[PDB]
């Protein structure tokens, strides 16, 4: 039960977002992402691919080599994943304020969700040999978390953790628990999605499972599908006790945290919704925080006709029995906005939190032309967030959740609360 | 373990598998253990450290070398007395019959005792049936006086005979059975008394 | 039939019971193992019956040269109605730096 | 083949086609493996997802 | 920019694919007629080659057909064509999973517009390409048409048939397919004519474009082969003439009004031409052979006797609905099974044969008058008393013949049985078939490969009349059920349980306490070991009984 | 563990020729290469695990030796995979992405193309244990190259602590599905000759 500190956020995401002040005008101006496939990478993608719309970082096949010690050759040997990383890392520092050569020699760890991006596949020819000896490690998904621990001369443990979408919520966890178990200083945690090659928007259009639209109506009653898109992002953690007798800035605490697996029986239980149902509760007593105290929870929310349902009926069983009096959950997601992003789903949600804490306002959920018909919403004890709400510091201590889910069967939660902000 | 002495008591040996051939080839390894480990303690793992599939055998006997001849009968499938074999159906649909004393009259009324002294040999072989049957007979013994506790102990030809002692033995001995197979975890869906066994029956 | 059967009188019951277990009753046989000296042993693990799962077929055992085109000439074509010989190939453009020195 | 080896022969034959040529409404135990039996299957690991 | 490949132009032409039979086309400088070269993979050959023959894949003929027009439409706008003079000989086909070489080219004649297209299949080792078509090409066809004939006309002098029997016809004919050509939906057949609906004949590439004639040109050689009967397959065309991609809907028109040939008209949904067909052979490769064809190897085939040591458990007795009639060689015997079925509440009734004493009360019957009739005769008079029939046991004695006749001729003690039974199986179908009883025919000492000493060969017969049952009277469930012939023989029970337990039909032996069922199975043949063999060189040899035929090539 | 013994004891070594029956396409590219390889791991029984035959094709080699491996693993330690399920397990994978979709020399089938993704997404490889074998506690996939099963076994002790579960299951897997990692160590002459890691040796 040691509170751990956000001290600063660094991130790339959909429509040119290169900082959390970035993603809240986008948010805020209820604007969304989705466009068209991207110029200039090496796509040799034919007719399979007319009418696919998704979240596309612009620019991602652009680097400064120098900056970092690389030649350019060993720059263009890198799976783009690791340079997002590499760039989004030094961010999160420089907000931070620490200056990365005072952060060399530390016990940092490093724990970081990457899957394999495919880019070695891009090559029709094969390679020169002065790329052929660098592709090894750097497209690698080991590699990934041990340059991040190089270039920044970190001596605490280095990880890359793959659980498909909750990998960011994995890796957070994991980094929460190495501080809590006095294993290291400061943990650096996050993620990083970048499609090199079209195949995993090729094997969900085949199957017709992308909105036509390609919008994430999350909740909504139109409910049409899948919305698949790009991002990364980092975090930098420490011990709050740690972070006031040093006095770097506190953004958001993590209160507590949670991981299980939906399991194996007949559907007809609702295997998804009671794994969900004790993945809460869990989160919850990890904190020691008590379900009347949490006023909000960035969903997963992904609109898919089904899924959305099981969720919010997971909440309504939750935290829909124990408000008070005229205080209803307030539910959304930022994956309207700027689609799923993949590994990163969870970075997403605490960027959105971050900012709405800063600002006293919570956020409009965009595509929200009714709530879905596969829940009870009679209660009134949840409610979709419309219009944008206000929520100001006072008697009541500001406590989120997020959630996140995916297809392998992981599913977890965190709690977040405000920083503690004494006067100055 | 201050592990205890017996004499040669027989040990029921399981095997199963999820298709015959694997059956087959599990016989063959297991019988370099059963030559080497005591076999009380193989089957005592067996019938905890696995799991129980869809085709099943059983193997019975004293000792070893009984234990290892009825393994390789099971190895090249061939027939041989203590191996049995089969596929299971999930299916509960299990029901238990019971008879009176007298019936034993009709004919052939010494297999009717010979029986009953077979099952007298029960109460050295399993500890449930012998609480069973001492917990019904001293509550026999307080209607019918002392004889009911030396009929049980010599169960002669009067557990076929329509009589006072006779009805009492096979009330005791039906009882004594019942708590016996489930303890076994047998549960009866239903039951069908002949004559004046209907008492156990109920 | 549950007390009747063969000479060792413990074989009856466990004879009528290993028929029930057989044919799908969970039977629990913790009763013939009470009060004797049991102890926990290893024993084999179960006898998996394999099959080739692979996406692609064995490989032929025949001995070829590893890359054999020569670079200009490339590879011999084979028109059934043709009155000479030819060959055709592509240099792409990381080749075409290579062979034009 | 010293014994053993019972009813026996060597030929090019198609069995799939020898009890489906004619016709024929049941099954033949010396040509078809005999019947199906009793079990269920799992519903695939994301498809109840998807 | 940081990338391992440089960016690919802003704007490209749409790439669509080549037609699969025919592939990239070369670019050779000097050449006059145009030239193009496929290679399919295992994994390409068998989507194409969409028919089997006898088992192994086949390119379809009107495949072949819509090769050469794809082939001679190639570099040109228009949208009618006449090919001519169209030969197709043999069979193309690839032994499953082995690659395929096509091969095709184009030369100008110089007389006018007129192209010959030619079409070339695989060789390797001592082979070499071979020929596997040819067709003379003419553009611009410049004739018209007849205006709009109703589909609805068509139909009204011909029987329908079942699509499904349709499919089977063409299975007796040694030829199966896959689902992308199975395009018939209604069919029409009678005399000397027939017609048919063609739905979207949508092969690889064809759910839009002109590759939907593969198709639309296949369901006229299903229908041409269906009219006449032993298998046959195109051979030739005289005219093939085509106008525009062939629509959702056509209807098909097959002739045969020439001196063995067929000629055929394809119309749209709108009853307007888009096709015709003339002097389309299939005669002159009428009976072409099989044995050069099929896919199985050479193979030793043996009847194993298995346990049933799984699941072995008699089961119940179906009720007491209609009798059981017991007929053995011993009226004991058959007294005996009858009183032990009453036991159970089964009924029962015994009869022997009528040179056997009736010493138990049993019916009796004149098995020995070899003749269906008289037997006949006998089963009838039950129905007329009013019994119902759910089967017959029929018991044999075994060897007992021999020590009680006092002679001994094996040939002579199966000639005996064979008419015996026969007149008794004859003689009680013709009498109940409809009420479909169930036929036991319980052998002794007839089974090979199990115990019990050597079969009898005076046992022979009856698993000759068991298998001749099994192929001729369908309806009919039977069993045959050797038992051991020195024995004791099970309690008749144990018999009717486990062979009640078979549907349709089965053989079944007892030794011991054991039940076993033969099965069929099959394993590889080393020919190689007579490659090696050699016959000593210090013997005579006899060849004996045959025919000219055989005895030509076993002394070969 | 017994074989491992056996092999270590009796002082062999295992390092060996390149695998045959795999559909490798390597010319002169490994001539002389020696190295220590999984003979027969292209085979496998999808009825044991509920898979039908496709989808054992589409699986990655390392998903089905894990597999195999778990259910050897329960059974030694002498609880019932059937006792498993409904429990606080976690799982913890040391895997890597294994090329094998890249043996393909032509386009897959239509029902095998549908199976590929979470036959070979390594984080998939965490999941499909926990489905399974019905495990309700963590599953997670880690890689650290050499050092995969320190990792996955120092986060297992430290999970197992904190009291985040019951149980857990930590290990990994590495089969070569492709040449390459064989071939690029032997062009950059970082392979000894021989193919010996003579551990500490002169």
């Amino acid at each position: 039960q040691e509170p751990i500190a956000v001290l600063g956020i660094g991130c790339r995401f959909p429509g040119g977002v290169r900082s959390p002040e970035d993603l809240w005008d986008l948010v805020d101006s209820g604007g969304d992402a989705v466009g068209g496939l991207p110029a200039g990478r090496g796509w040799q993608a034919g007719s399979a691919l007319d009418g696919v719309n998704a979240g596309f970082i612009h620019g991602v096949e652009e680097f400064d080599p120098y900056f970092f010690g690389l030649d350019p050759v060993e720059a263009a040997a890198m799976d783009p994943q690791q340079r997002l990383l590499l760039e989004t890392t030094w961010e999160a520092f420089e907000r931070a304020g620490i200056d990365p050569v005072a952060a060399r020699g530390s016990r940092t760890a490093v724990y970081a969700g990457v899957q394999f991006g495919g880019y070695p596949l891009l090559m029709r020819e094969a390679p020169p040999p002065q790329v052929l000896d660098h592709l090894g490690l750097g497209n690698s998904v080991g590699a990934a978390s041990g340059r991040l621990a190089y270039q920044f001369g970190l001596l605490g443990g280095a990880v890359t953790v793959d659980t498909q979408c909750t990998s960011s919520i994995v890796a957070l966890h994991l980094a929460v628990k190495a501080l809590r178990n006095g294993e290291c200083a400061l943990a650096l945690a996050g993620g990083a999605c970048v499609m090199s090659l079209p195949t995993v928007l090729m094997d969900f259009h085949r199957r017709s499972l992308l909105a036509p639209d390609g919008r994430s109506k999350s909740f909504a009653a139109a409910a049409d599908g899948v919305s698949l898109a790009e991002g990364a992002g980092m975090l930098l953690l420490e011990r709050l006790s740690d972070a006031r007798r040093n006095g770097h800035p506190v953004m958001a605490v993590i209160r507590g945290t949670a991981i299980n697996q939906d399991g194996a029986t007949n559907g007809i239980i609702s295997p998804s919704g009671r794994a969900q149902e004790r993945v809460i509760r869990a989160a919850l007593a990890d904190g020691r925080v008590t379900a009347d105290s949490v006023d909000a929870v960035e969903g997963h929310g992904v609109g898919a006709t089904l899924g959305d349902g099981v969720e919010v009926t997971s909440l309504l069983s939750t935290y829909g029995q124990e408000r008070p009096a005229g205080r209803p959950l307030l539910l959304g997601s930022v994956k309207s906005n700027i689609g799923h992003t993949q590994t990163v789903g969870a970075v997403a949600g605490i960027v959105k939190l971050v900012m709405a804490l800063r600002n006293e306002r919570l956020p409009r959920t965009v595509h929200v032309d009714g709530p879905t018909p596969h829940a009870d919403w009679s209660s009134g004890t949840v409610r979709l967030l419309t219009e944008p709400e206000p929520w100001r510091r006072g008697e009541r201590v500001r406590r989120a959740g997020l959630t996140c889910l995916t297809l392998s069967g992981t599913n977890g939660h965190l709690i977040l609360e405000e920083p503690p902000a004494d006067e100055p | 373990a201050a592990r205890p002495a017996n004499p040669e008591r027989t040990v029921p040996l399981v095997l199963s598998a999820k298709s015959p051939t694997a059956l087959r080839e599990q016989a063959e390894r297991l019988r370099a253990t059963i030559t080497a480990a005591e076999p009380v303690d193989v089957g005592h793992s067996l019938h905890t450290t696995r799991s129980s599939f869809r085709h099943r055998a059983v193997v019975l006997g004293t000792g070893r070398e009984e234990l290892a001849a009825g393994l390789d009968a099971l190895a090249g499938d061939r027939t041989a007395d203590g191996l049995v074999r089969g596929v299971a159906r999930a299916q509960g649909q299990t029901a238990l019959l019971f008879g009176g004393a007298g019936d034993g009259t009709s004919g052939d009324r010494p297999a009717d005792a010979e029986g009953p002294r077979t099952a007298r040999g029960l109460y050295e072989a399993f500890p449930a049936f012998a609480e069973a049957l001492d917990e019904v007979t001293e509550h026999l013994a307080g209607l019918l006086g002392p004889e009911v506790r030396a009929a049980v102990r010599e169960p002669g030809p009067a557990c076929a005979e329509p009589t006072v002692v006779g009805q009492a033995v096979a009330f005791a001995l039906n009882t004594a059975l019942h708590r016996l197979l489930t303890a076994f975890a047998v549960r009866p869906d239903a039951t069908l008394g002949h004559g004046a066994g209907e008492v156990a029956a109920a | 039939s549950v007390p009747g059967g063969g000479r060792p009188p413990g074989q009856a019951l466990l004879s009528a019971l290993g028929e029930l277990h057989t044919d799908g009753v969970a039977i629990d046989w913790s009763q013939a193992f009470e009060g004797r000296g049991a102890r926990r042993v290893d024993l084999p693990t179960y006898p998996y019956q394999k099959v080739r799962c692979w996406l692609v077929p064995p490989e032929p055992q025949v001995s070829v040269v590893a890359a054999p085109p020569h670079p200009l000439l490339g590879t011999a074509l084979d028109l059934v109605d043709a009155t000479g010989q030819s060959f055709t190939q592509q240099l792409t453009p990381g080749q075409v730096a290579g062979v034009f020195g | 083949e010293a014994d053993g080896s019972g009813e026996a022969g060597l030929a090019r034959v198609d069995w799939d086609r020898y009890l489906t040529a004619g016709h024929r409404p049941l099954p033949y135990t010396v040509l078809e493996t005999r019947a199906s039996y009793d079990e269920e299957k799992a519903p695939g690991f994301g498809q109840n997802r998807m | 920019r940081c990338w391992l490949v440089p960016p690919e132009p802003q704007v490209s032409v749409v790439a669509a694919p080549p037609h699969p039979l025919l592939g990239t086309a070369l670019d050779l400088v000097d050449a006059t007629g145009q030239s193009f070269t496929q290679q399919l993979t295992p994994g390409q050959v068998a989507g194409v080659f969409g028919q089997q023959l006898y088992g192994t894949p086949v390119l379809p003929a009107g495949a072949r057909l819509e090769w050469l027009l794809a082939a001679a439409r190639h570099g040109s706008p228009d949208s009618a064509w006449t090919l001519t003079g169209i030969r197709l000989p043999g069979t193309v086909s690839a032994a499953s999973g082995t690659p395929v070489a096509l091969q095709t080219s184009r030369e100008d004649s110089g007389d006018g517009h007129r192209v010959r297209a030619f079409v070339k299949g695989p060789g390797t080792g001592g082979g070499r390409w071979a020929e596997r078509g040819g067709a003379t090409v003419v553009p611009a066809v410049t004739r018209p048409a007849p205006d709009r004939v109703d589909p609805e006309s068509l139909p009204e002098g011909l029987a329908e048939l079942d699509v499904a029997e349709v499919y089977r016809r063409l299975w007796r004919q040694g030829s199966d397919y896959a689902e992308p050509l199975r395009v018939l939906r209604r069919v029409w057949l009678g005399g000397d004519e027939a017609v048919a609906l063609v739905g979207t004949a949508d092969v690889p590439t064809g759910p839009s474009g002109w590759s939907r004639w593969a198709a639309v040109l296949e369901a006229a050689v299903q229908l041409a082969a269906l009219s006449g009967s032993g298998p046959r397959t195109p051979v030739s065309v005289d005219r093939l003439e085509v106008s525009g991609p062939p629509s959702e809907v056509v209807w098909l028109r097959v002739r045969h009004g020439a001196d063995g040939a067929a000629d055929a008209v394809v119309l749209s949904g709108e009853g307007v031409r888009l096709a015709a067909v003339q002097g389309l052979r299939l005669r002159p490769m009428a009976g072409r052979e099989p044995a050069g064809l099929a896919e199985a190897p050479l193979e030793r085939h043996e009847v194993v006797w298995h346990a049933l040591a799984e699941d072995g458990r008699p089961g119940a007795i179906g009720g007491g609905t209609g009798s059981w009639l017991v007929f053995s060689d011993d009226p004991e015997r058959a007294a005996a099974w009858c009183d032990e079925l009453a036991l159970f509440g089964v009924p029962a009734v015994a009869l022997a044969g009528e040179d056997a004493e009736g010493r138990d009360g049993t019916e009796t019957v004149p098995v020995g008058t070899g003749d269906p009739d008289v037997v006949g005769k006998t089963f009838a008079e039950l129905r007329e008393r009013g019994v119902t029939v759910a089967g017959l046991l029929v018991h044999d004695a075994g060897d007992a013949r021999e020590p009680a006749s006092g002679a001994d001729d094996p040939l002579d003690a199966a000639c005996r049985r064979g008419g015996r039974t026969l007149a008794l199986v004859r003689g009680f179908l013709q009498e109940y078939a409809e009420q479909t009883p169930r036929i036991v025919l319980c052998s002794a000492g007839a089974a090979a490969g199990l115990a019990g000493g050597p079969p009898h060969p005076a046992q022979a017969p009856l698993t000759a009349l068991f298998t001749s049952l099994v192929w001729e009277h369908p309806e009919l469930p039977c069993a045959q059920v050797d038992l051991d012939p020195a024995e004791d023989p099970p309690t008749v029970v144990s018999l009717l349980g486990q062979v009640m337990r078979l549907p349709g039909a089965g053989r079944l032996a007892v030794r011991g306490g054991r039940w076993f069922e033969a099965r069929l199975e099959r394993r590889p043949a080393p020919a190689d070991r007579g490659e090696r063999l050699a016959l000593r060189p210090d013997a005579t040899y006899l060849v004996a009984g045959g025919d000219t035929r055989h005895a030509a090539a076993a002394l070969e």
